[PDB]
């Protein structure tokens, strides 16, 4: 077991120039999930038993 | 906090047995809710982005949003100035007349965040880097520059204004945008 | 068997006291988890695009 | 189709496909996302014979000899004509134009 | 003018009018609803020459 700062992410410079632009010429159809809970178990509780 | 722990009070916690193990595992859910919310309020990035060392961007003056690495926080002059107007009263150091954080003494005390302050600041500063050199198009796939200008004609299109507005008052522009950041820290 | 009693009395009244904390904590984790979700919403709709 | 950035998925929205879950129902998010970018050098106007001319829909983008417009999210270059460009102004005040 | 769907009423929303009420607000979402459809055949493209 080890311990560390986390990475917080990727490094990534822009290339920033000001008459430069980036346009993809190709693309990717991607499908996600997302799970996202609507009800819940539905309990009825007797008072004397 | 029930029993004063020099005493045979806690043999009768038990007792009532289930009730603080119920506040514990209470607790602990609510700290590691308040860690998620700020794991999907600030980490909306993947890569940390960072700002081209020339900063110009076609008049557009960034810097009192940008983070100032002159000082040892990383953070602009907007951000040191809202860290300074927020009377903090976190416990979540090591460190131990009294204060109000005295009350650890009656078993009260504060969890540590596990994004610190800077962690969030470099997520703010990604995320800055990314809208200015890149625009919306970092937040939908990979990040493709453009000018600041150019960019600001697009998002001049989406509000149904003809880009020739933006190209012909840019300097108005930018100088109405320098005052408006300007009156931030004063307001 | 007077003292019991008595600090049944107190434990009593730090079990309530602390329930009642908590309850206090979960309503306000709600309050500050909506503010949080409106906050990521904003992020996603005005910051990345 | 949603035009809210990350509430139907990562990407550019196209379709949202439900399924049924135990307590709870599941989005199966179709996006669009770029791919394969390019390095093109842009311009904000074209200068003809004095009159400053804008893109109607794209982008004037080079390929270091000729100039061209795209449309902004896929590279597809076209001839710079009339029907693509619109006119406003002079080539005296946009700054950058070519 | 809001072009979320279903948000301010069912169908393509034009307008939405608010009106007072005890403890609430009522509004009267003016969408604008197709009817009266006919079939037709269609084509992605049109080939000239």
């Amino acid at each position: 077991i080890i311990a560390y700062t986390m990475s917080l992410g990727a490094e990534n410079s822009v290339a920033y120039s000001n008459n430069s632009i980036a346009i993809p010429t190709n693309f990717t159809i991607s499908v996600t999930t997302e799970i996202l809970p609507v009800s819940m178990t539905k309990t009825s509780v007797d008072c004397t038993m | 906090y029930i029993c004063g722990d020099s005493t045979e009070c806690s043999n009768l916690l038990l007792q009532y047995g289930s009730f603080c193990t119920q506040l514990k595992r209470a607790l602990t859910g609510i700290a590691v809710e308040q860690d998620k919310n700020t794991q999907e309020v600030f980490a909306q990035v993947k890569q940390i982005y960072k700002t081209p060392p020339i900063k110009y961007f076609g008049g557009f003056n960034f810097s009192q949003i940008l983070p100032d690495p002159s000082k040892p926080s990383k953070r602009s002059p907007i951000e040191d100035l809202l860290f300074n107007k927020v009377t903090l009263a976190d416990a979540g150091f090591i460190k131990q007349r009294d204060l109000i954080c005295a009350q650890k003494f009656k078993g009260l005390t504060v969890l540590p965040p596990l994004l610190t302050d800077e962690m969030i600041a470099q997520y703010t500063s990604a995320l800055l880097a990314g809208t200015i050199t890149s625009g919306w198009t970092f937040g939908a796939g990979p990040a493709l520059q453009i000018p600041f200008p150019m960019q600001m004609a697009y998002r001049f299109n989406g509000i149904g204004v003809t880009q020739n507005v933006l190209y012909e008052n840019q300097k108005l522009i930018a100088n109405q945008f320098n005052s408006a950041i300007g009156k931030i820290q004063d307001s | 068997p007077e003292a019991e009693v008595q600090i049944d009395r107190l434990i009593t009244g730090r079990l309530q006291s602390l329930q009642t904390y908590v309850t206090q904590q979960l309503i306000r984790a709600a309050e500050i988890r909506a503010s949080a979700n409106l906050a990521a919403t904003k992020m996603s709709e005005c910051v990345l695009g | 189709q949603s035009k809210r950035v990350d509430f139907c998925g990562k990407g550019y929205h196209l379709m949202s496909f439900p399924q049924s879950a135990p307590h709870g129902v599941v989005f199966l998010h179709v996006t669009y996302v770029p791919a394969q970018e390019k390095n093109f050098t842009t311009a904000p106007a074209i200068c003809h014979d004095g009159k400053a001319h804008f893109p109607r829909e794209g982008v004037f983008v080079s390929n270091g000899t000729h100039w061209f417009v795209t449309q902004r999210n896929f590279y597809e270059p076209q001839i710079i004509t009339t029907d693509n460009t619109f006119v406003s102004g002079n080539c005296d005040v946009v700054i950058g134009i070519v």
